[PDB]
């Protein structure tokens, strides 16, 4: 006897996530609240009969997309309603929800992600890429190269679209991650997204990177933090 | 040089400097909108000059 | 009742003063009931097996009262080579380093420690019949060295353990950091007609080299007391070779020919009587093997490719039906790294699943799981070896039985909570966590 | 148990262990007896590990 | 040969006390000369991206003099929202561990951390108003981020021009939510 994702049939659940996401807001200074909304299992919704009586309540019919995209919506008020703003991953915009201008569409999935930085700035949302950068994914190799050699800029759209790209974000999620192998797979393969992200778009040459990264990772080492070696070498 | 990451602009010369840790100085210049009195600025002055020598 | 005493007897006698051999045996019985609480074993370095054994199977309630159960334990390992390969020269590793991996095996049951003490990049260990290899080698001639000193904590500490320490100083290849502190050692690689600054593996042709390497093995070996040890002879490259032409001159005088499988075949040979006049055995990598070279009944031959230029269970088998026996690496190479639990990987391999006759089988003596260390230091060691090189703990000691998957996880990672009350910075399994989580 | 023993028989029935007056003591008729280092070590190694 | 000072100036009005966000200007120019070098930005936040900078050009020489070559740079991010994402909920990150990785920020000009606090597997946040949710859903009482612990994690990344964007993510990933909110989660049935 399993259970689902929360239950967006009840006022409960909607007065919930008030009063809570009211406390987030005095707990986080920081103007825009990540609420998710990825991976959205309909199976357990689907096979629930006082669910199915709310999909006519609405006329909604077993299109789950939209009992989806209503309660990220409630939602999005909520957090509007206490003077913040939001983000929220791809798959929010791509179940066909009205988001207030000003929200943040992360995209992180691999398939045609080019693509949806298209659909997300044609739409006038601003995005955030993470896509190519996931860093628990990990591989055998000097694979700080595949991350440092992403273009976010490589996609469709005038230049009016490349203003609502504003960056990007490598990610560590923790499935095989915690206290004991963070700092080493994180670091120094993160400093690669982390001149991608600030130095200029022509700031692309290899050996140069590998000169400067190698360097950099020592002092990294120096100052405490655990970075991880690049290739055979030493420090001091 | 060593930067990273690697600035938008940034000219080097040959001719070379030299620092003093019992007389290397961080503070806010005479004509700058934060002073003595920015907890921020003061931690990372502090911080820094203990990252640089060390 | 409760229980006051562990009662340790051990038969055999060779006192606890004596290095672990190849033939040591670590059979134990760990008997607690009521009328009793004996862990009995026949050599001392059974008896350290059945410590930890005996140390794991302590555990305590929620309410903190240390407990032991009534046990019956007869072990002994499925296979007497259970090691792990350091790399210590594509990055240097600390004293400390060293010595809390083989705390780590110690747990793990593992028995023999393979260091990879020098390659290409570095050359970390001091000489002292030939100082210059160390001084003009290593990364920085006085942070980054093995001192006769730290050569001898390993070796005792090992030994306090019940660990072999195998030596590898790898010859001919892989031997760029000795090319500095030794002259004409590496052969000098050729363009056309002119030397081209690039420098290949150890040169055959010379009498000088010969000379050098009964000098220095003579050192090695008095150095390590293990019987055994790891001559090399991975990935030799012939293209530095034949591009020479005083090589070439010195192949027609012997009637070598145009094959330097068996120009090798000369050097190996060479090396391998040296080594065997100063009362040392030898291991070797499989390419001595492949490449057909004149090699000793006695020698082992390592497993370490898998797919050219035959499958690695095609490798165990060619090389076991020949006669000698084999170490398996191949499918345990802990430095290549993939997303997700392969600890899975490693533990399902079997070792005799290959086609041969019980005896022919009998000749796989065991394995090593890998730690190469291109991408791998002080930094990153730890978590990446553990608790993944336990999966080929398991393999190469516990019955060819055990094996399910459920069951191997559910300990393997009551195992690594245990480590991580141990003080050792082992990474997860799965999600979850551990009560008293890693902080240091 | 790591790794598995070959042969291991298991009960729930289970005994009262004392962390500080707790020893390891070797058998009159062992062929190993104090003097032992592999062993001397071991036994103190241990109970540290157990009980530190 | 001397660099006897370097003298932080700031143009515009200092956001010195506050938070920062999306839109805090983290530009600088660096100047370094005898006898004074001097480092300027519009805003705070530039003059942490400059004096981290200005860390990445002293060296030692071959004598362990300090050293620096004098030097022009004019600096300002591509990019303005450059964050890391860790997870705290499929394991718990004991809180100096995530202090040293903002720090790694720090150095690696990073600016934002996504911290994804809460998931299936547990809830380690302490809410101030709804405290069942970690004291039925984080892994163990122990494994929980008092409202202290958060609080210094904020003031910890502002020290270093961070922006920590909480995630709390709904309606999946909320299997530990349901420990200690009746009735929050749909029922499978079937
Ligand atoms: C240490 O443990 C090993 C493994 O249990 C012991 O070895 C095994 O002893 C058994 C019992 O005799 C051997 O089985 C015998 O084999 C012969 C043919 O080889 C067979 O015809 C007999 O009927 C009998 O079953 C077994 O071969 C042998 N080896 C292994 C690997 O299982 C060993 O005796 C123990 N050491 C001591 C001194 O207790
Ligand atoms: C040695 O004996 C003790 C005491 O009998 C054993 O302790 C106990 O461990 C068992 C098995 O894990 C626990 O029983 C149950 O675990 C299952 C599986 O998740 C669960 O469904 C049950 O509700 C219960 O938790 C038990 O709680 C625990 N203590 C007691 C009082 O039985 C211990 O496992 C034995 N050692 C070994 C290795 O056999
Ligand atoms: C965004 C993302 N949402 C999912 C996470 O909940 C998982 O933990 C992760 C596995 O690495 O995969 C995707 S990435
Ligand atoms: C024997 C072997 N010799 C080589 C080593 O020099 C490398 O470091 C290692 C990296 O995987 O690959 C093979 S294994």
């Amino acid at each position: 006897d399993s259970f689902g994702p929360i239950n967006p049939t009840l006022n409960t659940t909607y007065s919930f996530l008030t009063t809570f996401f009211k406390e987030i807001s005095e707990v986080f200074p920081d103007q825009f609240i990540h609420l998710g909304g990825d991976e959205v299992e309909f199976k357990c919704w689907e096979s629930n009969p006082k669910i199915q009586d709310f999909m006519r309540q609405k006329g909604f019919g077993t299109d789950f997309k939209k009992l989806e995209s209503f309660y990220i919506q409630k939602v999005l008020d909520i957090i509007a309603t206490i003077n913040k703003g939001s983000i929220v991953w791809q798959e929010v915009f791509d179940d066909k929800a009205k988001l207030a201008p000003g929200t943040i569409v992360e995209v992180w999935k691999d398939s045609a992600y080019p693509e949806e930085l298209s659909r997300v700035t044609a739409s006038g949302f601003p995005v955030i890429l993470s896509a190519p950068w996931y860093l628990d994914l990990i591989s055998y190799g000097q694979d700080w190269r595949k991350y440092y050699k992403v273009e976010p800029l490589d996609f469709g759209g005038t230049q009016k679209q490349k203003q609502l790209f504003i960056g990007g974000e490598a990610c560590l999620w923790g499935e095989y991650v915690d206290a004991t192998n963070l700092t080493p797979r994180l670091w120094p393969r993160a400093s690669a997204v982390g001149e991608r992200l600030w130095s200029s778009k022509d700031v692309r040459d290899m050996d140069d990177a590998y000169d400067r990264l190698t360097r950099h990772r020592c002092r990294m080492v120096e100052r405490g933090i655990a970075a991880q070696p690049l290739y055979a070498g030493y420090c001091n | 040089p060593a930067l990273w990451p690697l600035p938008l602009s940034v000219k080097m010369t040959p001719n070379l400097l030299h620092l003093a840790p019992e007389n290397f100085y961080i503070s806010h210049s005479p004509n700058s909108t934060a002073g003595p009195s920015c907890t921020l600025l003061e931690e990372a002055f502090r911080r820094y000059h203990g990252y640089i020598f060390g | 009742t409760l229980e006051k005493n562990v009662l340790v007897v051990s038969v055999v006698t060779p006192g606890c003063n004596q290095l672990p051999t190849l033939e040591s045996v670590e059979n134990y019985t760990l008997t607690i009931n009521d009328d009793q609480c004996l862990l009995l074993s026949e050599t001392v370095w059974g008896a350290l097996r059945g410590l930890e054994t005996f140390s794991q199977l302590v555990w305590k309630s929620a309410e903190g009262t240390f407990f032991i159960n009534k046990t019956e334990i007869e072990d002994f390992p499925r296979f007497p080579h259970r090691g792990l390969l350091l790399d210590t020269s594509r990055h240097y590793l600390p004293l400390s380093s060293i010595l809390d991996t083989l705390d780590v095996m110690a747990y793990n049951k593992l028995n023999v420690f393979h260091w990879h003490l020098v390659d290409d990049p570095s050359f970390p260990y001091e000489s002292f019949t030939f100082p210059e290899l160390m001084r003009k080698g290593s990364y920085n001639p006085v942070t980054h060295i093995y001192t006769a000193q730290d050569v001898k904590e390993v070796i005792e500490y090992a030994r306090l353990r019940g660990i072999r320490v195998l030596a590898e100083f790898d010859t001919p290849g892989h031997t760029l950091s000795w090319g500095p502190g030794i002259p004409g050692l590496l052969t000098p690689c050729y363009s056309g007609s002119e030397p081209s600054g690039t420098f290949g593996p150890v040169n055959p042709s010379l009498n000088n080299t010969y000379e050098f390497m009964s000098t220095f093995f003579l050192e090695v070996s008095s150095v390590f007391p293990d019987f055994y040890l790891h001559l090399g002879g991975d990935e030799v490259d012939f293209t530095c070779w034949k591009s020479n032409p005083e090589i070439q001159d010195f192949m027609r005088k012997k009637g070598f020919g145009e094959d330097f499988k068996q120009l090798e075949s000369f050097y190996i040979q060479t090396l391998l009587d040296i080594v065997s006049s100063y009362g040392k055995g030898y291991v070797v990598w499989q390419e001595v093997f492949d490449n057909k070279v004149k090699i000793q009944p006695d020698t082992i031959i390592q497993v370490w490719r898998e797919d050219i230029p035959v499958n690695y269970m095609k490798e165990l088998e060619l090389v076991t039906k020949a006669g000698f026996r084999a170490l398996l690496s191949a499918p345990w190479y802990l430095n290549r790294i993939s997303y997700g639990p392969d600890w899975k990987d490693f533990y399902v391999v079997e070792p005799l699943a290959f086609e041969g006759t019980p005896e022919q089988k009998a000749l796989v003596i065991g394995g090593e799981a890998c730690m190469w260390g291109e991408y791998v230091d002080n930094t990153n060691l730890v978590p990446r070896l553990w608790p993944r090189a336990g999966a080929v703990a398991e393999r190469l000691w516990s019955n060819k039985l055990t094996s399910d998957l459920t069951f191997a996880y559910e300990r393997l990672s009551h195992f690594r909570c245990e480590l991580l009350r141990r003080g050792v910075q082992a990474q997860p399994l799965n999600v979850g966590f551990c009560e008293q989580e890693f902080e240091q | 148990l790591w790794p598995w023993p070959q042969n291991f028989q298991t009960s729930d029935q289970r005994y009262v262990l004392y962390p500080n007056n707790f020893q390891f003591q070797y058998d009159v008729s062992s062929a190993a007896q104090p003097g032992c280092s592999v062993l001397d070590e071991a036994f103190q190694r241990y109970r540290d590990l157990l009980f530190g | 040969t001397q660099v006897q000072q370097l003298l932080v100036s700031i143009t515009l009005q200092s956001e010195c006390d506050a938070f920062p966000n999306i839109s805090s200007d983290e530009s600088y120019t660096l100047l370094v000369k005898e006898p004074v070098a001097v480092l300027k930005a519009n805003r705070v936040w530039g003059a942490l991206r400059g004096l981290e900078t200005f860390s990445q050009l002293v060296y030692q020489d071959s004598y362990g003099t300090f050293t620096i070559n004098e030097s022009t740079i004019i600096d300002s991010p591509r990019f303005s929202h450059r964050g890391i994402l860790i997870d705290t909920s499929r394991h718990y990150l004991p809180v100096k561990i995530i202090l040293k990785t903002l720090d790694a920020m720090a150095f690696n000009k990073f600016n934002v951390l996504h911290w994804h606090i809460v998931d299936d597997q547990s809830f380690p946040y302490q809410s101030i108003t709804f405290p069942e949710l970690s004291n039925k859903g984080s892994y163990s009482l122990s494994h929980v981020y008092t409202p202290n612990d958060v609080r210094m994690v904020i003031e910890y990344a502002r020290l270093r021009g961070i922006r920590v964007l909480p995630e709390f993510d709904t309606p999946g990933h909320t299997l530990s939510w349901g420990k200690g909110q009746k009735d929050l989660l749909t029922p499978c049935y079937s």
